[PDB]
């Protein structure tokens, strides 16, 4: 499949031992995006005043 | 001295170096001691050792301390370590090398380092001084 396709891989050292994703010298796991979306943002922000209203 | 020979002069190898000593010892740690674990987290290329060239005991300063200059506090010796000494052969410009001894050869081709160090302090004062 195109989108991940590696061909004649050429490579010098071996991979990197895991942390997984953070645990293991912080203490929690950082694997998904969707863990990040649940964290609340600014969606919109706004001043008010008698003149916007009625 | 009651012997031919002077008396036993006791003896500590390493590598193809070896000190003699006559004296009973004062000793330390600077922290607990370890097997390390997380450095095979910072590089993925394998971490090279070359016990022969680095586990050698190696001859440092010599520093000369006078009576005139010797009061409460002077300091015979403010160093960076391990720094002061791995860079201690400097050329006409004070600008280190690492190509010259043997021990310290492998810094001239790595970029990140690591080890835990021993220091020796010699001193051999006749038997009519005090300090």
């Amino acid at each position: 499949m195109e989108r991940t396709f590696t061909p004649n891989v050429m490579q010098p050292t071996p991979l990197l031992p895991t942390t997984n994703d953070g645990r293991v010298t912080f203490g929690e796991a950082f694997n998904d995006l969707k863990d990040l979306a649940r964290r609340y943002q600014l969606y919109w922000e706004g001043t008010i005043l008698e003149g916007n209203l009625r | 001295m009651d012997r031919p020979e002077g008396s036993e002069e006791r003896t500590v190898q390493t590598s193809n170096v070896v000190l003699g000593e006559t004296n009973i010892e004062s000793q330390d740690i600077a922290s607990k001691e370890y097997s390390p674990t997380w450095d095979r987290l910072a590089s993925s290329e394998v971490s090279d050792e070359y016990p022969m060239l680095t586990d050698r005991w190696l001859f440092w300063k010599s520093v000369k301390w006078e009576v005139n200059d010797s009061a409460f506090g002077k300091m015979l010796v403010q160093e960076k370590f391990p720094q002061s000494w791995v860079q201690m052969d400097v050329n006409v410009n004070n600008i280190p090398r690492y190509t010259n001894i043997p021990n310290f050869i492998p810094f001239n081709i790595h970029q990140y380092m690591r080890a835990d160090f021993e220091v020796k302090i010699y001193v051999n004062p006749n038997d009519f001084v005090s300090g």
